């Protein structure tokens, strides 16, 4: 299972996601999107170590959406044919 | 144990405690007496 | 701002006084009755809590415990 | 020294508390607002406390008979010693000839043990308060200190230690206490799962560490 | 599920627990412990913890109940088995092989939900639609699979509004931006009328929660459950 | 005292010497009032006593008698071969239990009105001459101490008393747990941990009771148990 | 304070520990009404002292039946068993003697408790000093305290007063332990003890059938 496709899709998913909210392409805890899809600034009072702003909320929820993106797309695949 | 007492005096509870008395004195007889039509023994 | 819990420490006594004296929720009906129409006053206004009083945590206290 | 944190939850875990890591992520152990109820944080440490003691007890205590009836030291086998088939769940078995019945045997621990927390709690609520009543001679010592997580006296404290490290040696037992804890969790899911023992668990997993973890035990 | 009294006398009892602990939780919640104001205008969080904790949580229990009792006990009361030989509900759940007797993939485990092999799970499942001939009512394993989505997608939509950590939607926010051509201020002070109206927020729970009743009515009709 | 029971300990502010052997051990504070203290000194006084006679006597028992056991002493056919009186002289236990209850409940009476009241009782009732000093409570004197050997240091000889008592309780119950586990007496106990000490000791015997569930004794059933539930 | 039932709570503030047996026990708060103190307080005592009395005549001639002397039977059985024995004695007589006799004595004991030392005034059969009364429920006098144990020292009475008050709520307990055995056991009370006594471990409520009504 380490190699098969399913572990690839999810792993790729949720690393990619991550990365994604780690260097300010989704909204974060620390950074949030306007009406007009603009990411501003805001005081959301968590403490982390990274020096970008990442916290455990934005790694839990853009795991979420890594895991939610990866199984949609492997039983959509599924589903129409791999 | 007075202002519960007192409670229990105002008119609902009162007509609550009496009703089921009498309700329950007119059952209890018409078990232990069933079909009362007349006044004959 | 902060999501939290706070609550008021022991607001109301649970005694047995206020059972003793109907309407006392309402400051015309505490007085007690004259004519009929304070008995069915009593039972119309029992839960209009906004009428009882005018402060918005007591209503929203008393929607919760009901 | 520091675990998630945040604004609010620094705000009040300063390091006075022992064990204070300053993890409060739902801000529990906020004072304001939380006066009456048993979200106060008097008693939300109280609560840690008790349930790392307890949990302490029970993680000694749901593998140790199973390593000694492994290692040969009780005569028992290791499969009827394991933790939930003693008789805590008799769906998973019942130890067979106990000197009394598991159902007397809760009477009497729901009389002892009711006897033993009612006391604590009066001393939690009213503190001192379980010095006064004659109680064969025994509330001498039972006058507590004032913390209720920590009574100590001539029985509670009886070897009088931490002298100069008492606050190191409760950072010591909270986080044996939490470590207890999550033992414990453990112990608990990992009967669920594999449906053998914590030491059966742990040398398979010695034995053959590929063969025998959460994955392979998910998969059949 | 249930075959038995004794099952009823178990529910009975310890619905009256937890009818005492309703009574205690409102002397409680009045007299010892009452909430605050700005407790009860935590609107975003209660609707999160209502979506995803009551209804989602909720569903996802009964799912459960459904999928590990209703479903294999049903089973055997409609194969022809008589209730007091059919096993007890516990005994399906302690008895894995029990349970794989009547629906295979359970031998499985939970193997194929954690590697995305879900189509495993399709004899308990389904997505039928229609009625049991037997019964008459809508497929246990269809109303599970029901229960199970509709608790995924109450649990994802509890996670909308922003309450401690930055991410979610602030209502009023929402609200305040929702205005056209035709319709001046357009939502602008519907926040404010909503968390200091009872009123208000009563009238529209009740217009919806009547017109649910209707369309529960018209639903068990049609398709009985 | 000054040497205590543990290093490290205080002793509690009632017990700071007056008494022997006092280590400042009352971990359940029982002896925090003084009229409970001098109760349990009391009590304390004739539990060493009397397991330091017992001692004595499950010791000497074996040496005269090592074929008897100790825990089936008080059989009937355990008993010695001595005349009791009537038609055959056999023992009863009735009358002997009698003799026992009569002699000790006027004894033991004596020494609890000397306990309620100091120096109360010390005068013989029918010989008005006699008397005993007693110079503390459970230190009775006269009589009781014809040798005079309490004239030189009281308290180093109450201290020995108080200490060999109270390894005499320990020893006592030692044997009785011993007896109920192996079914032999205490020395018999020490020659199976001679002989075989890996193959003999308390990890091979602690899960039986020895002792029969219930024996005969002249007509009566007296039921019996050991002090822990073996098998 | 005095010792209390809950040590570490306050004793209820309407028992100040002038009754005999006061324990602070009143969570109800039944006994606030001082007068409705004074009925309660008659109503335990009354309580206790049947209860006694009831609690002996079981015992006693139980462990006489134990025993092997008399086959008295048991206390669930002695009104039939007395019924089947007495064919010339009907139960409606018995009954009608019983509420006449009982009727009297007690419309005297709630006459006095209206009005205390009313009893006294020589209306039955001249008795004045005896029905006088020296406190609420503790009659006195030469006929209900014929020995004087209570004319001799306060002290003395109050003690006694202790040990009526406990022994009458022990008996009390025992009552409901014996109606709460023959449900469970269908025996008498000394049965259940020799029971007990004969197989501990094993003799036990949750050995006897209806406590734990499951297998196990
Ligand atoms: C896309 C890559 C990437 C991802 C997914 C993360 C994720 C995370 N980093 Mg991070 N980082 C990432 C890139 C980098 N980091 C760091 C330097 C650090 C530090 C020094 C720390 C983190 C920590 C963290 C965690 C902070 C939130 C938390 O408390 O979680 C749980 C979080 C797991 C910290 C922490 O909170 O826990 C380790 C922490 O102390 N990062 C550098 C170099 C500057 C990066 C460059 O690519
Ligand atoms: C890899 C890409 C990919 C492919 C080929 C599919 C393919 C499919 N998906 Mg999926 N998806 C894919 C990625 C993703 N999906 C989803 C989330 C979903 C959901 C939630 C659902 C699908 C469903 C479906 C089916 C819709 C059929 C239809 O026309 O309904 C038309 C319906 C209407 C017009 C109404 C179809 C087989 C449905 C499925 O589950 O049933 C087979 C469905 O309910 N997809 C996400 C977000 C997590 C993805 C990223
Ligand atoms: C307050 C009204 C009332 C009166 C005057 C009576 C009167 C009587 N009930 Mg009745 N009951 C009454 C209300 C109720 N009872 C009962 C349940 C019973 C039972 C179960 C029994 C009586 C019995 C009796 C008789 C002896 C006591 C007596 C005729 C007994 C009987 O019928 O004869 C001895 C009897 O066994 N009552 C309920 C619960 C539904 C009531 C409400
Ligand atoms: C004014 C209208 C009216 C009159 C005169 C009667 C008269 C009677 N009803 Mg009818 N009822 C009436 C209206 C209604 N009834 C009924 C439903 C019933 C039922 C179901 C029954 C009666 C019965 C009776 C008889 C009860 C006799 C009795 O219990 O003696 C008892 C006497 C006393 C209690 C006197 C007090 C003595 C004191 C306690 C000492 C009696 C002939 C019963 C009968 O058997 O039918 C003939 C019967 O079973 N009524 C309903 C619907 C709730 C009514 C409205
Ligand atoms: C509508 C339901 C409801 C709501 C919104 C609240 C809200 C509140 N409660 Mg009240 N309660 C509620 C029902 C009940 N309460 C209580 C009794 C109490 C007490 C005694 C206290 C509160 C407290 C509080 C406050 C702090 C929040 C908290 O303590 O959570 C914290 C929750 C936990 C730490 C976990 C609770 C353990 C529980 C076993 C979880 C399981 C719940 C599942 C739904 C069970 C079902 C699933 C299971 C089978 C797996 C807050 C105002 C506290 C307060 O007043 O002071 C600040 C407090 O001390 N409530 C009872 C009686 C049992 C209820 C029924
Ligand atoms: C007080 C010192 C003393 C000690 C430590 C022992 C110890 C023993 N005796 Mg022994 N005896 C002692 C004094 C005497 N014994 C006997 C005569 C016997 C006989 C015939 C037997 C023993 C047996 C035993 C053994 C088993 C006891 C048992 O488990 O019964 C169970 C114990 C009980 C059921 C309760 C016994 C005492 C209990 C602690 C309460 C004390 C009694 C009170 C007076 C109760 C008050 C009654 C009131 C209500 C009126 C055990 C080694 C038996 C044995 O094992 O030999 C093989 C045996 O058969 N003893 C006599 C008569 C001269 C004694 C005089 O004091
Ligand atoms: C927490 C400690 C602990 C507990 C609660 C038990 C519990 C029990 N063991 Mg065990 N054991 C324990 C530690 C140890 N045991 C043993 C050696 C044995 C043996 C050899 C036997 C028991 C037996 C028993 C049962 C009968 C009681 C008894 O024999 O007492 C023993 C008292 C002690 C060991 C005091 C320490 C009982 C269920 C018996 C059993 O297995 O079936 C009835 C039995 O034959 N234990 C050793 C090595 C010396 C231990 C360390
Ligand atoms: C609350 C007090 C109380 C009550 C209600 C009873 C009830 C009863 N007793 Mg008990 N007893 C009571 C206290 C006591 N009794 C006893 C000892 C006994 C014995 C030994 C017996 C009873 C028997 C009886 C039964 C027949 C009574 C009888 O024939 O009277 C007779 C009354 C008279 C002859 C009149 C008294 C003379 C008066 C001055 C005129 C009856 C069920 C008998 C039995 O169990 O069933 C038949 C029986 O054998 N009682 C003692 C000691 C008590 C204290
Ligand atoms: C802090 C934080 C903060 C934020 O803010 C929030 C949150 C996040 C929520 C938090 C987190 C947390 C945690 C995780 C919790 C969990 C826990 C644990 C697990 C508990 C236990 C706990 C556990 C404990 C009690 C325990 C105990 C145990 C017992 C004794 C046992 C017993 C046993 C014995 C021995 C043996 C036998 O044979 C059987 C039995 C009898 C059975
Ligand atoms: C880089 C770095 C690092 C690392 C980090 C990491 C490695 C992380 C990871 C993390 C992760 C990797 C995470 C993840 C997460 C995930 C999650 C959180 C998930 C969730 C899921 C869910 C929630 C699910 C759900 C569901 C179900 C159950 C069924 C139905 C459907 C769904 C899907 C919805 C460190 C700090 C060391 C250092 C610095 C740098």
């Amino acid at each position: 299972f380490i190699g098969s496709t399913t572990n690839l899709i999810i792993c790729s998913s949720t690393a990619i996601f991550l990365a994604a909210g780690r260097f300010g392409l989704t909204p974060s805890a620390n950074r949030l999107a306007s009406p007009g899809l603009k990411l501003s600034p805001n005081n959301s009072g968590l403490q982390t170590g990274d020096p970008a702003g990442f916290t455990a909320t934005d790694v839990l929820y853009l795991g979420t959406i890594g895991h939610v993106v990866g199984i949609g797309s492997i039983l959509g695949l599924k589903a129409i044919g791999a | 144990m007075k202002n519960f007492t007192t409670y229990l005096s105002t008119a609902p509870v009162v007509a609550l405690i009496w009703f089921t008395f009498t309700a329950g004195l007119l059952i209890e007889i018409n078990r232990f007496f069933p079909d009362p039509l007349v006044f004959s023994f | 701002k902060k999501v939290k819990i706070v609550v008021d420490g022991n607001p109301v006594e649970t005694s047995f006084e206020r059972w003793a004296k109907p309407g006392h929720f309402s400051r015309t009906l505490s007085k007690g009755p004259s004519t009929t129409t304070w008995i069915w006053n009593l039972h119309a206004d029992a839960h209009d809590f906004d009428s009882h009083t005018s402060d918005l945590e007591e209503i929203s206290r008393k929607v919760f415990s009901a | 020294t520091l675990l998630f944190a945040s604004d609010q939850s620094l705000s009040y875990l300063t390091g006075a508390l022992p064990a204070d890591y300053g993890f409060d992520p739902l801000g529990l152990l906020d004072p304001e607002g939380k006066g009456a109820g048993f979200v106060s944080p008097a008693w939300l440490q109280y609560s840690e406390v008790i349930h790392a003691r307890w949990a302490m007890l029970g993680a000694a205590g749901c593998i140790a008979p199973e390593i000694l009836a492994t290692a040969g030291v009780i005569p028992q086998t290791p499969d009827e010693v394991i933790w939930f088939k003693s008789g805590v769940i008799p769906p998973a078995g019942v130890y067979d000839k106990y000197w009394l019945d598991p159902y007397s045997l809760f009477f009497i621990e729901v009389i002892l043990v009711q006897f033993a927390e009612l006391r604590r709690w009066q001393d939690f609520r009213n503190p001192g308060s379980q010095g006064k009543q004659y109680f064969l001679g025994l509330e001498e010592v039972l006058k507590g200190s004032g913390d209720p997580s920590y009574p100590g006296g001539q029985f509670f404290n009886l070897f009088n230690l931490g002298k100069s490290d008492l606050k190191e040696l409760k950072t010591k037992e909270l986080k044996n206490g939490r470590l207890a804890m999550l033992a414990v969790f453990g112990y608990g899911a990992q009967a669920v799962i594999t449906a053998e023992g914590p030491f059966k668990n742990l040398t398979d997993h010695l034995s053959d560490p590929t063969g025998h973890n959460i994955l392979t035990n998910f998969g059949h | 599920g249930i075959t038995s009294e004794l099952q009823l006398y178990s529910t009975a009892i310890g619905g009256l627990v937890l009818a005492a602990a309703m009574f205690f939780a409102g002397w409680f919640h009045y007299h010892k412990a009452a909430p605050k104001l700005e407790w009860f205008q935590n609107v975003e969080s209660m609707l999160n913890h209502h979506l995803a904790g009551l209804l989602g949580l909720g569903s996802l229990a009964w799912a459960g109940h459904q999928i590990h009792v209703s479903l294999p006990i049903n089973k055997l009361l409609d194969a022809g088995v008589d209730p007091k030989e059919i096993p007890l509900p516990h005994e399906f759940i302690l008895n894995r092989d029990l349970m794989a007797q009547l629906y295979p993939s359970f031998s499985k485990g939970l193997a194929p939900f954690f590697t995305i092999n879900w189509s495993e799970y399709s004899d308990f499942l389904t997505f039928q639609g229609g009625l049991n001939p037997v019964t008459g009512g809508l497929w246990l394993s269809d109303q599970a699979h029901h229960h199970l989505a509709i608790a995924v997608l109450f649990l994802v939509a509890g996670h909308q509004y922003r309450t401690n950590w930055g991410i979610g939607h602030s209502i009023k926010e929402i609200l305040e931006a929702h205005k056209g051509p035709f319709t001046g201020e357009g939502h602008k002070g519907l926040y404010e009328i909503l968390t200091t109206s009872w009123h208000a927020q009563l009238a529209i729970n009740l217009a919806l929660f009547g017109s649910l009743s209707i369309i529960v009515a018209h639903h068990m009709y049609s398709m009985p459950p | 005292g000054r040497r205590l029971w543990a290093p490290g300990v205080e002793a509690p502010s009632y017990l700071n010497g007056e008494l022997a052997g006092d280590y400042g051990w009352d971990p359940l504070g029982l002896g925090a009032k003084p009229e409970a203290l001098k109760w349990y000194r009391q009590a304390e006084l004739v539990h060493a006593r009397w397991a330091m006679l017992a001692v004595a006597g499950i010791l000497a028992q074996e040496i005269v008698k090592p074929g008897v056991f100790f825990y089936n002493a008080g059989l009937p056919e355990n008993l010695p071969g001595i005349n009791f009186g009537g038609p055959e002289g056999k023992v009863n236990l009735g009358g002997l239990l009698a003799w026992e209850f009569l002699l000790f409940h006027w004894v033991e009476v004596r020494r609890w009105q000397d306990i309620k009241k100091k120096d109360s009782v010390n005068q013989d009732p029918i010989f008005k001459g006699n008397k005993v000093p007693n110079p503390e409570l459970g230190y009775p004197g006269g009589i009781f101490d014809p040798f005079g050997f309490s004239k030189g240091n009281f308290k180093e000889v109450q201290t020995k008393e108080i200490k060999n008592g109270r390894l005499a309780m320990v020893a006592f119950v030692g044997f009785i747990i011993q007896a109920q586990a192996t079914g032999q007496g205490p020395l018999a106990n020490l020659g199976a941990h001679l002989a075989n000490p890996f193959g003999n000791n308390i990890t091979k015997n602690i899960g039986t009771c020895a002792i029969p569930s219930s024996v005969d004794v002249q007509g009566i059933t007296i039921p019996l148990t050991c002090l822990w539930p073996g098998h | 304070d005095r010792q209390v039932w809950f040590p570490g709570n306050a004793p209820a503030p309407h028992l100040d520990g002038s009754l005999p047996g006061d324990f602070g026990f009143d969570p109800l708060s039944l006994g606030s009404d001082p007068q409705l103190l004074k009925w309660f307080q008659q109503a335990e005592l009354v309580h206790g002292r049947t209860a006694m009395t009831a609690v002996a005549g079981i015992l006693f001639p139980a462990v006489a039946t134990k025993a092997g002397v008399v086959n008295i039977p048991q206390w669930y059985d002695a009104g039939s068993v007395w019924v089947q024995n007495n064919p010339n004695f009907p139960f409606a007589a018995l009954l009608f003697i019983q509420i006449i006799l009982t009727g009297w004595v007690e419309t005297k004991r709630w006459l006095d408790f209206k009005n205390p030392g009313s009893q006294a005034d020589g209306s039955f059969l001249g008795v004045t000093d005896d029905f006088k009364g020296v406190a609420n429920g503790y009659p006195g006098g030469k006929l209900f305290d014929p020995f004087g144990l209570s004319r001799g020292s306060e002290g003395q009475l109050q003690k006694y007063q202790e040990n009526e008050i406990k022994n009458g709520r022990l008996a009390m307990v025992a009552f409901l332990g014996f109606i709460a055995q023959h449900a469970a056991t269908g025996k008498g009370p000394i049965d259940n003890l020799a029971d007990h006594l004969a197989n501990p471990t094993a003799v036990t409520f949750a050995t006897n059938g209806v406590s734990l009504p499951f297998v196990h």
